[PDB]
This record gives structure tokens, C-alpha cells and sequence, in this order.
């Protein structure tokens, strides 16, 4: 198809960023409602960090990125994981690989 | 036996994480001398390969550059480099692909431990291999070629996350390197298929399902942030995004080249900038799925290899299949 | 799966409405950018109404619904239709059926 | 020959649209007397069927009700009524399904024109049939049963659009009827398959692709508005939404019953409230697609009928197949 260029490319990019940001926020909001309804354990970074390293061995230091990464993965990517313990397993797996 | 090599070959007790565990590993006195010497040997090999790459790149007139190959596991990154970065393809042929910064470069060597056969699993050697990749990348930072010019380097990690992207941009700025980034996308199922095709006797990692799925989510979600960095700073370098058409062919989807932003395929651009959260872990590999995937592969050889990889795990879910495939030594 | 009830059901519904509204607006915004880039004829209800009936034979009278229906179908559902004439064809087809 | 019956049997020139064309058709002097008489006869039949429905419903203790079956073409509405609205299923058996408000009730009769064979296409008779459905619905508005009670009625249109929903709610409020609404969803491909299965010698319409696709978009996009009306007004009546699982079975997804709102399947609810704009018109019906659809149908009879319907158009796109299928008389 025709390549978008100049102003049109930039505007497509801007609107697509807005769409994806709205979907990003929505995926988490919906996951939270669902999590509360099924009694999934509340996400707690501090307590999670007390069974695994959430820094990438010191790579990720920004705590607001550390929180966003794991909180969101817990709710959005693993809706069927019910406990922090069980999710522990998963994060361990993730850092065993690249 | 499943303690990691860091435990087995580390002397004394292991501190538990940054910055405890980290610095313990950095001190050679904390390893058995045999392991210490193996570390020195692997770094020497990796550094010689990287210098060969860097010399080829400079002779071909390339200014100091960080070539970054972003993208999830088994998305077709090696083929993109061969076809779409001709100056790098020429360097890589001289090293048979070696010399790149990759947390998996040292894994096979560490898993064999010079004994002639693989005796540790990928997971047992991961921390040690990542420790080595960190020392390797550290020494490349200010590495010079024979003209005293800053050495060009290749980073082929997933590079999904914002903090990873930021750190390599900062590295490039601090060391006077351009960033030349190709970002390569494939559907998740393609990566899963690609992983099942990787044979245990080969060197490519065989991660289990959550690695590949979480990698896919992260690479997609954080893609536009990367593009934003190149749009915002024309002097950063250049960016190209390649996506995968229905037939498996890679096509350019978006680019920032010469500070100029273009969208070559807006339909794919909309698709491959989000994780499309509808799951696959439980989907069963059956005749129909295999027939479906074969239906979109025309190359006889790839079609055949794809079929064989999948047939081996016929009746299993994607998750169980990658699990079983990962556990092979 | 567990049925959402009470407050959780209502909250899931609220957030899902927001998501779909954001997607609704986004689909059109993106379609417009793309339409301008390929030189697709600008949507004009009045001129369209001068080759077909956009009222459902008097059913649809609210002009702001009439506009939304056909403008949006033109851009979002038929991005490859380039002209009002050609789209004319389509609307005619749609009202030939129920 | 493709002028519509409104042109052929209308006397004088045809005004062009509302309110011109509309009122011209309402005046019997504007038709040939034979057509006029055919109109009277079909309305008499339809009204007798509706009264039979309304009497059955009242004898079974149902208060004056507008039963509304919302949903795109061929989504499985007839089966939902049979299984999930037991009081209506009992009424419908007494009329063999006749008596419902539907812009297609009169089409077959008008297409045969009492000649014993179909000689006009569905498209030729559509306007006339819709004109009749309007007169039919008009007279049902204040129709009484034998107890002088307001007659319950059944509307099974697509009812996609907001203005349609609003008009039937207003009709119900104005005439003292509860609204009992079942909203039935299927994937678009299911509707396409369902349409190709409808045989020309049967009475169900065979619309072309854009009718089915635009119907699907509209029904999905405007679904939550309908649900909002029942949430907001517990005295409106009751609402149930049924979606289609992977195996083809209908399952309840959401409901407003007794002013109480529940989400029985939140995953489906998220899916079936949006048109999922990724297209299908150009997708080719081949062995793989047919094998894929058969793979999710377990009932032998349906699997066989689905296969036969599709094989007839093997090698054609969905659009071309429904086009060809629609053009049959």
C-alpha cells in the first residue's frame, strides 16, 4: 500500500499512540476488576521482591518502572495466577532466560 | 543437581542480589581457579571476534556505530541482518556470526565446561553467562580499533524494555557511536514455531513459553517509545521496523531514516505496536494447526522443518511443547 | 468462569464502555489520516443524499445519527472505496436488504 | 427487468423517498387492483398468525410483552427462541414460526405473486415487503386479544442501530408492553457460513456480503447502548445476551434481569461488544478454511451441511461466494 509520509505519517503515529495508550490502560483496569471478583491476591512489589529480584540484577532501578512491569504482568498477562507465590515461579523462569 | 554454575564454581557463600551477588561474582578470587581461567579464555575469544567485526566495519567506511537488533526470540533477526544491513552482513561472515553482545554467547561453552559434552542446562549456566556478557559489553564500551577509532559493536538482545533502550542510547551518546537499529517483529505463534525448530544440538536457546510470550508483549508494548527516540533526535541514528506478512516474508513497516519518519505499511504498524492479548499457552498443536501453518509457508525446506518440529509435539499445548523442548539438554 | 455481579459487574461494564469508545473514536481518526493520504474523496452527506436515501425511509431522522452512520461506514468499514459514487452502490445494496 | 415490484405494480410515477415515495405507497389507489388485493390477503394472513401467537402467550400468563430478538443475520436466533424463551417457543409452534414482525415476512409471497413460482428476486420485492411489514407492525401497535388485553408481539429484526432500539422501546412504553429482549451474537464468519447454508428453495434471505458485514459491525458497536437502557430502567423489561463459544454453542454472556446486571462471561463480553475490524471479504474459501470450520463443529449433520455449503464455493472469496449465492432465485 501507499507509504504514509510527512504530516500524515506523524499524525498516524500520534493517533496510534493514543489508541495503544488507551488500550494499555484499559487492559489493566479490566484485569483489576476481574482480579477483585475472583479473589486474586493483591499485587505487592515489596513482598514479591521478598522472593525474587525485580531489578534485572541492578539494570532496572527506576522503581516506577519496576512496579509497572511486574504489577501489569501479574494482572494483565497472568490473570489466572492467583497468588504472589505462584507468580514468583514465573518471574524466576523469566530471569533464567534472556 | 540443579544449582547454577555460579553456586558450583563460586567460592564461599553467594550474596543474594544487587549489589550483593553482583560484586561477589566480579571478584575472580571468588571463583575456583579453573573457572576463573575459563572465564578469561571465553572473554578473550569473544573480544577477538568483536575486534574482527569492528575492523571489517571500519574498513568498509562505517563510522563508530552501535548496531542494535531489537526483537523477540526467533523473529528472524539473523536473516534481517544478512539481507538488510549489508555492511554488518559482511562483518558477520568473517566471524561466522560471533562477536555480538548477547546474554547467550557464553552459554554453550559454559555448559560444556571444556569437558567435550554439555552437562549443565541453559538455566544452570544463565547467570554465569550473563555475568560474562556484562564483562564483555563493559570492555567494548571504550574499545578502540587499530586506527584508534571507537569500535563499532553489535547488540542483539530482545531490547524490549524502555530502560534497556535508554541504556544503549546513553552508551552510544557517551561513547560517540551512532545507533543503527533494526526492529524485527513476528506473530507470537511464529516465535513459538521458531523455538520448536531450534535443535538441542544447536547453539540457539530453547526458552519455555512464558519467556517467549512475555517477550512478545514487552517488545510490542514498548515499540513506539523506541520510534519516538529516533523521531525526536535525528542525530541518534536510524531506525527501521520490519514486520511479517501472511506468507512469512518480512516487509518494512516503519522507518526513521535521516530524521525522516515514514510508515511503509500502516496496517501492520497498527497491528505490531500492540500485544493483541487475544490465550495461546493452552492451544493444542493438532493436525489442523500444523496444516494451517504449513498453508502459509511456500518454501519446501522451511515447510518441511516446520512440520517436523510441530509433529514431535502433536497433541500437546504450545506451553507443554515448549516446556518439553526446553528441558532437552 | 465466575460470573461478575453487583459492583464488579457494573465497573467492568463502565471500563469496557470507555475502552470501546476509545477504540470507536480511534478507528475513525486513523481511517481519516489514511483517507487523506490516498486521496479518498471527502465524505459529504448532502451530496451522498443526492444519490440515495440515508433516512431508512423516514426511520432515521436525527441528522447527527445519519451523519455518524454513513460517514463512519465510508471511512472505517470501506477504506478502499475511494469515491462517493462508488459508496453509493454499497448503500443501495444495504437498503435492498434487511 | 430489474425494476422493483413497487414500480411494476404501482400506478403512475414513483416519488423518490420520504415522505414522497412513502405516502404514495400507502394509498391503495396507487396500485393495480390485483396487487392491492394481494396486499390485503398477505396482511390478513400475517395478522391472523400474530393473533394466534398473542393468544397463546396470554393463555400462558404472559403480560403484554414486546419480545425482541436482536442480532445479526444467521446468528442462531431461531434456536435461541426455541431453547431460551420457553413461553415464546410454545406460541411459535402453533404458527410454525409465523406472526413475527420482520421486514422479510412477505418476500416469498410477493416474489411468487400467486403464480406458483418465484419470478421476482428478493431485491425486487424488498421495498414492497418492507412497506407491508410497516403496515403490519402499525396495526399490531394497539392490537387487542380476546380479553381486550394488549397483544404481545415478536420483533425479530437485526435491531442494530440506536434509533431502532429507541423506537421499539418507545412503542413498548406507549402501548403498555414489557420488553423482553434476547440479543444473540455470532462471529462474522459464522453468519457468512450460515448464509451460504440457506437454500434458495427455503424462505430465509440470502443477503450479499456487505449486508452481513455491516450488520455485524452495527450490532456489535451498538450493543452496550442497548444494555445501558435496561440497566437504567429496571421496569423496561429484561435483557439477555448470548454469545457463541469456540465449539459453536451459545452461552449467556451478560444479563439484566429484574433490574439486576450480571456478566456471566466477561471474556466474551469484552469481545462481542466491538467489531474487531481485523479483511474477510477477500478471504478465500479453500480446503484449509473448510477444514478449520469443520474442526469446531461436532454435530455430524451440521458439520456435513456446513461442508457442502462451503464446497460449492471452493476457491471463491467470501464476498464472491455470498454474491453468487445471493443471486440465485
Amino acid at each position: 500500500m501507499k507509504t504514509l509520509t510527512g504530516a500524515d505519517a506523524l499524525e498516524f503515529h500520534k493517533k496510534l499512540k493514543e489508541r495503544n495508550k488507551a488500550l494499555h490502560a484499559s487492559d489493566l483496569e479490566l484485569a483489576l476488576v476481574h482480579a477483585d471478583a475472583v479473589g486474586k491476591e493483591r499485587f505487592d512489589l515489596e513482598e514479591l521482591e521478598k522472593i525474587c529480584d525485580t531489578s534485572d540484577a541492578g539494570r532496572l532501578t527506576d522503581a516506577k518502572e519496576r512496579n509497572d512491569i511486574y504489577e501489569r504482568m501479574y494482572y494483565v498477562e497472568y490473570p489466572n495466577v492467583m497468588t504472589l507465590k505462584e507468580f514468583a515461579h514465573i518471574v524466576e523462569t523469566l530471569f533464567s532466560w534472556s | 543437581q540443579r544449582k547454577g554454575t555460579d553456586e558450583i564454581y563460586g567460592l564461599g557463600s553467594l550474596p543474594s542480589a544487587g549489589p550483593g551477588r553482583w560484586e561477589y561474582l566480579a571478584n575472580p578470587g571468588n571463583w575456583h581457579p579453573e573457572r576463573r581461567k575459563l572465564h578469561e579464555k571465553l572473554l578473550d575469544q569473544a573480544r577477538s571476534s568483536a575486534l574482527t567485526l569492528a575492523e571489517s566495519l571500519e574498513s568498509d567506511g562505517c563510522q563508530p556505530t552501535l548496531f542494535a537488533l531489537r526483537g523477540n526470540t526467533a523473529t528472524g533477526k539473523t536473516r534481517i541482518a544478512t539481507k538488510k544491513i549489508p555492511v554488518l552482513a559482511a562483518a558477520l561472515k568473517k566471524t561466522a556470526g560471533k562477536g555480538c553482545v548477547n546474554p547467550d554467547v557464553f552459554k554453550s561453552s559454559l555448559a560444556k565446561s571444556e569437558t567435550g559434552a554439555k552437562i549443565f542446562s541453559s538455566a544452570q549456566v544463565h547467570s554465569e553467562s550473563s555475568f560474562l556478557a556484562d564483562r564483555f559489553e563493559g570492555g567494548l564500551r571504550s574499545q578502540k580499533t587499530g586506527s584508534g577509532a571507537i569500535a563499532s559493536i553489535v547488540v542483539d538482545k530482545r531490547l524490549s524494555r524502555e530502560y534497556e533502550i535508554d541504556s544503549y542510547i546513553q552508551l552510544a551518546k557517551e561513547t560517540g557511536r551512532k545507533v543503527e537499529l533494526c526492529d524485527i517483529d513476528a506473530p507470537l505463534e511464529n516465535s513459538l514455531v521458531g523455538v520448536l525448530q531450534r535443535k538441542p544440538e544447536g547453539e540457539d536457546p530453547r526458552p519455555p513459553y512464558p519467556v517467549v510470550s512475555s517477550g512478545f508483549v514487552a517488545v510490542r508494548s514498548n515499540r513506539m517509545y523506541v520510534i519516538d527516540r529516533f523521531i525526536a533526535d535525528p542525530s541518534l541514528g536510524n531506525y527501521r521496523l520490519f514486520g511479517t506478512a501472511e506468507d512469512g516474508e518480512k516487509v518494512m513497516v516503519a522507518s526513521v531514516i535521516g530524521g525522516e519518519f515514514s510508515v511503509e505499511n500502516a496496517e501492520l504498524y497498527e497491528k505490531i505496536t500492540s500485544p493483541q492479548l487475544s490465550d495461546l499457552a493452552d492451544k493444542v498443536i493438532d493436525k489442523e494447526l500444523i496444516d494451517r501453518l504449513e498453508n502459509n509457508i511456500a518454501d519446501p525446506e522451511r515447510a518441511a522443518k516446520t512440520r517436523a518440529a510441530l509433529e514431535k509435539y502433536s497433541g500437546k499445548s504450545w506451553s507443554a511443547a515448549l516446556a518439553a523442548h526446553s528441558e532437552l539438554i
